[PDB]
RNA sequence: GAUGCCGAAGGCAGGGCUAGUGACUGGAGUGAAGUCGUAACAAGGUAGCCGUACUGGAAGGUGCGGCUGGAUCAC
RNA sequence: ACACCAACGGCGAAAGCACUCUGCUGGGCCGACACUGACACUGAGAGACGAAAGCUAGGGGAGCGAAUGGGAUUAGAUACCCC
RNA sequence: CUAUAACGGUCCUAAGGUAGCGAAAUUCCUUGUCGGGUAAGUUCCGACCCGCACGAAAGGCGUAACGAUCUGGGCACUGUC
RNA sequence: AGUAACGCAAACAUUGGUGAGAAUCCAAUGCCCCGAAAACCUAAGGGUUCCUCCGCAAGGUUCGUCCACGGAGGGUGAGUCAGGGCCUAAGAUCAGGCCGAAAGGCGUAGUCGAUGGACAACAGGUGAAUAUUCCUGUACUACCCCUUGUUGGUCCCGAGGGACGGAGGAGGCUAGGUUAGCCGAAAGAUGGUUAUCGGUUCAAGGACGCAAGGUGACCCUGUUUUUCAGGGUAAGAAGGGGUAGAGAAAAUGCCUCGAGCCAAUGUUCGAGUACCAGGCGCUACGGCGCUGAAGUAACCGAUGCCAUACUCCCAGGAAAAGCUCGAACGACCUUCAACAAAAGGGUACCUGUACCCGAAACCGACACAGGUAGGUAGGUAGAGAAUACCUAGGGGCGCGAGACAACUCUCUCUAAGGAACUCGGCAAAAUAGCCCCGUAACUUCGGGAGAAGGGGUGCCCCCUCGGGGGUCGAAGUGACCAGGCCCGGGCGACUGUUUACCAAAAACACAGGUCUCCGCAAAGUCGUAAGACCAUGUAUGGGGGCUGACGCCUGCC
RNA sequence: GUGAAACUAAGUGGAGGUCCGAACCGACUGAUGUUGAAGAAUCAGCGGAUGAGUUGUGGUUAGGGGUGAAAUGCCACUCG
RNA sequence: AUCCCGUGUGAAUCAGCAAGGACCACCUUGCAAGGCUAAAUACUCCUGGGUGACCGAUAGCGAAGUAGUACCGUGAGGGA
């Protein structure tokens, strides 16, 4: 299951460094900060080099995403990792290509998958490299496919279109019991680098739309609002006319 | 544990001229103003925190 | 004579068991006559009963399952 | 959830078990002497199973439907009836 | 029998405070009344409910551990007296 | 107002000396203080304060013959120590490029940037002021020089490596220390005594070497599995070789060879005519010349070394160069040209280097009861880097002398009482270590708990490896050090955080809960824009709002 | 212990925003100080002390801003 | 009106076109959508002459001597 290995050349310490600090140096994306140290895992979305057989070698830890990730071999010598399939054990044989029989870890094209699969790692652009899916026990379920376009339900519940040419890989993201752990302290937030945060309530008028009034403050605001001014309740952000709109067919509920 | 006048403590040369110094006063524009400000000036000093690279007052 | 060991009351301390008592409060029983209703015994006027959950001033009501110690009709 | 089959029928220790199929498996009964030769019956404590409701955690949610709401009925209706 | 009101009538609203708690960090009148602790108690603990003006995620009610917390009492101890 | 004060309550004293002048300057003898510093050294900083001679206007909280003050004259020596001629992190700048009234903003290669990687030196001596720098010994890096051996080497490129956490304990060791043994000296006016006092030191480096250490697969039998003993298995460890695929090396797959390997430390050289107790002689009585005995052993024992060695854990633990290896592609250079080796000789870039640095020299306007990273870590008691008393080493606090009123402050003690004090037991006093017995309600079963409460404790002999006997004292963890506890309630679950300099809490945070947004050219945030964050993430994820562990719940409009 | 499992002494193991306590970080109470020895200290006690720890060096964020376990706190004795 | 600009439409060549303070007629005046040009005018870090009902060391320049010095401030800056 977690046994550590030596570095192998996917293993780097290059990385932006200032968590939530863009360009100008100002934290945009708030919380961020202390936490251990970390290293990056080159990871192998595109699972593009096609028609050889790779092998598990092993199972490891990554800090970066909750799922595990696999080290994997091939008869060439290239070493990848993949994420870890729910149900795949050492020694097990993955492959993609067009023409591939369907199990756990195999990748292929949506035109040859057969309806109602359980995929994971999903491309919405040809080698562009895959998006959908990736995080712990996450699955999208293959429904339909019609004309140029296929149809998935994804784990949010947005049933949506996509490209038949974009790749994708069946069977599930292991490592399913991870947000059955619970925390039990402080601490433990910390060690993740998120950084504890302050309710609107409480801080001064200046500083937040739920600015202090005597006491204790109810929200006198007529509405709960971000921290920018605007409702922090049901008020949909997403883009009126994106591009994505003609794709998207029933919304997550 | 130390007072609120220690403002003021021992820092690397260095570090200052890195921030004070010269080098530092001519990349920008606004420090060429202020260049052209104390010659005006006529002071005896350009820049007070300075540093030699290397001599009697290097940091290493 | 002195002294060592063991030594009863006496002292302190926490325990176990029981006696009495205590502002207030929960129900039980008997009171012809009071109030509110009419749940049960006839198909008791929505069939009844058992377990159980929710709710109702109160007897209760409904749900889910079970039984006939159910009438009417089927024989 | 399983019409007809369904029956005053079958199996199960009881609870229960029924569209169809296949696999793993528990018993029951019958006919033979093939064999052991009383190894039996019950059971304090103890164990296992145990309808429905209920609860913890995660899914799932069409119909039905406690609670709840409205409409009536009624002296009243926190019920029967309806949505 | 004095009392109180499970019960009914009426008014008005979008609807009229349920469980639980309650003289409270909330109680004005007020040192409420009762019980306890003290020789004596405006504080303290338990309870009553007549909640000026508790109350259910501005959470309600419990709660072992914890606190240079706030608050009452007791033994030891002392120039605090 | 000739008033307050003269900057801690470590403490001075006397005899000489210098001098016009001495509580204060020098020396001697005592006494006292620090000793996880008030000691020695190094980073930063300061900038000549360092040393010598002269001076005593001002400075110095008094004095002053003195000085961190003033005047003159000196002083810092490196192939190896620290930086640069090497490499990269955060970060910075950024050719071209993108955007922007201008100035400029973003950003790629590049280049900077140590607090990290890489890389070679130690002992003794001299010494008014420098010493891993100068001198004498042995060392070591990098170049050049010759001999020999090969013919392609060099860069670009492909690779291996460099290269990495926390916690825990067990080993195996040294550093230090203590006691013996050896050697030398000793009479220190006392009742006794030599039981006393000193010495017993040596580095980097080079050769060797490694078990009672640590690691080296499985199976059977026993030793508690372990340290072990017999057998067997056939790669089964460091470590090597071969092959195969587009395939040099590498990675990867198959085949094969190897029972040892690891590294602190240790032995030997270095290393003795070094160093040194004393001994002899001179005294400018400051210091100096001369000769030198022994130089081993045992037991304590690290927080240092092996060691990134193990075992466990989740929060999963830098990059690049030097270094090792290597075909094709490109560039350049080519014969006495280049590269490869073991000897031998030779050769040796800048800058820091004084002094102070738990400070009268830095930072606090002061010669200010303060702040300031790192290193080294002796004795007796002690669990200890606490405390107490000491060594090495350094100091006696830059005003004294008296007298001994009130009063204020820092402290000791107080008859009888014991919270009567007071807003309030505020402050004091009390308790305390170790071993033994004992230990409640309540509970989330972890706790509560060192609950409470009790006993024992010194010094001698005797027994077993704790028990008995004696004996002092008013008192035995006799000093220092070192918990007061119990019964209730409110609030907040908890450790945490906070108003630098009047508030540390019941405020904030929190694990947990729940609502809403967001399908990746995401939502959100920052920018005029380019773009940046979110994220090299992807709904078990990311925003935002309220509440706040766990338990019971969360009603109506 | 049963056939599987549960349950319970034992040893080993060495978890912990565990405990006591120096260094170190703080700043709870008192006393002194108030033309201070000091523009926030000394004295005696006091809290944390393997962690949400402390600190060094070198960096980042800048005023229609920044940062904030949120006090209008902090941004060179200056901060609605 | 004249003048000059964003977005959008968009003419006429001298029998034209523009101006004459909405606009139209008539007359008068002029020839946009290409450039360049001296003098008279503004000023004093200064240079050379001249004058002063200007100062005379608290004045006159901040500065009659180390003056943008000493000193203060991390720095911009203050400044005898
Ligand atoms: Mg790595
Ligand atoms: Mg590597
Ligand atoms: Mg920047
Ligand atoms: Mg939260
Ligand atoms: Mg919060
Ligand atoms: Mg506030
Ligand atoms: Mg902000
Ligand atoms: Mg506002
Ligand atoms: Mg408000
Ligand atoms: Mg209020
Ligand atoms: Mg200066
Ligand atoms: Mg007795
Ligand atoms: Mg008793
Ligand atoms: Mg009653
Ligand atoms: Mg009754
Ligand atoms: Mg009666
Ligand atoms: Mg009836
Ligand atoms: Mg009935
Ligand atoms: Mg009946
Ligand atoms: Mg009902
Ligand atoms: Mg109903
Ligand atoms: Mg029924
Ligand atoms: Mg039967
Ligand atoms: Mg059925
Ligand atoms: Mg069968
Ligand atoms: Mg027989
Ligand atoms: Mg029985
Ligand atoms: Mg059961
Ligand atoms: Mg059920
Ligand atoms: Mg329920
Ligand atoms: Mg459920
Ligand atoms: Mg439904
Ligand atoms: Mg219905
Ligand atoms: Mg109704
Ligand atoms: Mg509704
Ligand atoms: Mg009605
Ligand atoms: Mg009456
Ligand atoms: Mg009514
Ligand atoms: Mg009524
Ligand atoms: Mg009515
Ligand atoms: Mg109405
Ligand atoms: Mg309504
Ligand atoms: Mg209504
Ligand atoms: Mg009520
Ligand atoms: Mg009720
Ligand atoms: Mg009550
Ligand atoms: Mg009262
Ligand atoms: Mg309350
Ligand atoms: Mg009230
Ligand atoms: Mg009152
Ligand atoms: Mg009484
Ligand atoms: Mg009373
Ligand atoms: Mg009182
Ligand atoms: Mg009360
Ligand atoms: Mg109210
Ligand atoms: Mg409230
Ligand atoms: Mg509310
Ligand atoms: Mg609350
Ligand atoms: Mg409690
Ligand atoms: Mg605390
Ligand atoms: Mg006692
Ligand atoms: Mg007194
Ligand atoms: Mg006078
Ligand atoms: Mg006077
Ligand atoms: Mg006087
Ligand atoms: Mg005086
Ligand atoms: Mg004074
Ligand atoms: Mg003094
Ligand atoms: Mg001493
Ligand atoms: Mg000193
Ligand atoms: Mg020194
Ligand atoms: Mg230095
Ligand atoms: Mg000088
Ligand atoms: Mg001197
Ligand atoms: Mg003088
Ligand atoms: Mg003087
Ligand atoms: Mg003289
Ligand atoms: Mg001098
Ligand atoms: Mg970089
Ligand atoms: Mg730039
Ligand atoms: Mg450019
Ligand atoms: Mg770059
Ligand atoms: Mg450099
Ligand atoms: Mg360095
Ligand atoms: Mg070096
Ligand atoms: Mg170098
Ligand atoms: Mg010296
Ligand atoms: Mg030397
Ligand atoms: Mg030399
Ligand atoms: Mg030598
Ligand atoms: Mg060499
Ligand atoms: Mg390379
Ligand atoms: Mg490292
Ligand atoms: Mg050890
Ligand atoms: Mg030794
Ligand atoms: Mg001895
Ligand atoms: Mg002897
Ligand atoms: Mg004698
Ligand atoms: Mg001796
Ligand atoms: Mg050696
Ligand atoms: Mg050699
Ligand atoms: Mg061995
Ligand atoms: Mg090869
Ligand atoms: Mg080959
Ligand atoms: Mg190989
Ligand atoms: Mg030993
Ligand atoms: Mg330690
Ligand atoms: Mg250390
Ligand atoms: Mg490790
Ligand atoms: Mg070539
Ligand atoms: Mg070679
Ligand atoms: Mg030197
Ligand atoms: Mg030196
Ligand atoms: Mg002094
Ligand atoms: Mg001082
Ligand atoms: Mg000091
Ligand atoms: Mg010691
Ligand atoms: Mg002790
Ligand atoms: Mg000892
Ligand atoms: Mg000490
Ligand atoms: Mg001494
Ligand atoms: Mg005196
Ligand atoms: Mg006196
Ligand atoms: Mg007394
Ligand atoms: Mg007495
Ligand atoms: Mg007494
Ligand atoms: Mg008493
Ligand atoms: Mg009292
Ligand atoms: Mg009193
Ligand atoms: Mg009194
Ligand atoms: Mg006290
Ligand atoms: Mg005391
Ligand atoms: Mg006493
Ligand atoms: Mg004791
Ligand atoms: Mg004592
Ligand atoms: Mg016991
Ligand atoms: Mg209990
Ligand atoms: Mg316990
Ligand atoms: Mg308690
Ligand atoms: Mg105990
Ligand atoms: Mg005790
Ligand atoms: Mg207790
Ligand atoms: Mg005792
Ligand atoms: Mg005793
Ligand atoms: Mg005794
Ligand atoms: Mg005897
Ligand atoms: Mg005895
Ligand atoms: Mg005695
Ligand atoms: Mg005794
Ligand atoms: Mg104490
Ligand atoms: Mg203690
Ligand atoms: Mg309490
Ligand atoms: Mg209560
Ligand atoms: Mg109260
Ligand atoms: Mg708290
Ligand atoms: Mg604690
Ligand atoms: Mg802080
Ligand atoms: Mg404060
Ligand atoms: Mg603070
Ligand atoms: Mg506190
Ligand atoms: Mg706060
Ligand atoms: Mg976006
Ligand atoms: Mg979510
Ligand atoms: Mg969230
Ligand atoms: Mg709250
Ligand atoms: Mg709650
Ligand atoms: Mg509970
Ligand atoms: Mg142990
Ligand atoms: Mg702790
Ligand atoms: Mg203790
Ligand atoms: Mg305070
Ligand atoms: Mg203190
Ligand atoms: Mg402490
Ligand atoms: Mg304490
Ligand atoms: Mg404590
Ligand atoms: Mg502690
Ligand atoms: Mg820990
Ligand atoms: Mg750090
Ligand atoms: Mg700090
Ligand atoms: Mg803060
Ligand atoms: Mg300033
Ligand atoms: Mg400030
Ligand atoms: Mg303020
Ligand atoms: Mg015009
Ligand atoms: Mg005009
Ligand atoms: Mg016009
Ligand atoms: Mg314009
Ligand atoms: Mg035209
Ligand atoms: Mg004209
Ligand atoms: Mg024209
Ligand atoms: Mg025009
Ligand atoms: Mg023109
Ligand atoms: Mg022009
Ligand atoms: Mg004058
Ligand atoms: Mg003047
Ligand atoms: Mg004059």
């Amino acid at each position: 299951q977690v046994k550590s290995n030596p570095r192998n050349n996917l293993i780097s310490g290059q990385r932006r460094c200032g968590k939530g600090r863009n360009a100008r140096g100002i934290i945009t994306a708030r919380h961020r900060g202390g936490g251990h140290k970390r290293l990056y895992r080159k990871i192998d979305f595109r699972r593009n080099e096609k028609d050889i057989y790779g092998k598990i070698v092993t199972i490891e830890y990554d800090p970066n995403r909750n799922a595990y990730i696999c080290l994997i071999h091939y008869g060439d010598g290239e070493k990848r990792y993949i994420l870890h399939p729910r149900g795949a054990i050492i020694g097990d044989t993955i492959v993609s290509g067009t023409e591939v029989p369907i199990k756990m870890g195999n990748a292929l094209p949506l035109t040859d998958m057969p309806l109602g699969t359980a995929i994971h790692n999903i491309e919405i652009t040809l080698g562009r490299g895959g998006q959908l899916a990736r995080a712990a026990g996450a699955v999208a379920k293959l429904i339909a496919k019609e004309g140029k376009s296929a149809t998935l339900k994804l784990p949010s519940g947005e049933v949506r279109l996509i490209s038949k040419n974009c790749s994708a890989t069946v069977g599930q993201v292991g490592n399913v019991g991870v947000n059955q752990k619970r925390l039990g302290r402080a601490g433990s937030k910390r060690w993740l680098g998120k950084r504890p945060v302050v309710r609107g309530v409480v801080m001064n008028p200046v500083d937040h739309p739920h600015g202090g009034g005597e006491g204790r403050a109810p929200i006198g605001r007529k509405s709960p609002t971000t921290p920018w001014g605007y409702p922090a309740l049901g008020r949909r952000s997403r883009k009126r006319n994106k591009y994505s709109d003609n794709f998207i067919i029933r919304r997550r509920s | 544990k130390a007072a609120l006048c220690l403002t003021k403590r021992s820092r690397s040369r260095k570090s200052l001229a890195r921030t004070h110094g010269f080098r530092l006063r001519m990349s920008t524009t606004s420090g060429r103003a202020l260049l052209k400000r104390r010659r005006a000036k006529g002071r005896k000093i350009l820049c007070t925190k300075t540093n030699p690279s290397s001599g009697k007052r290097a940091s290493p």
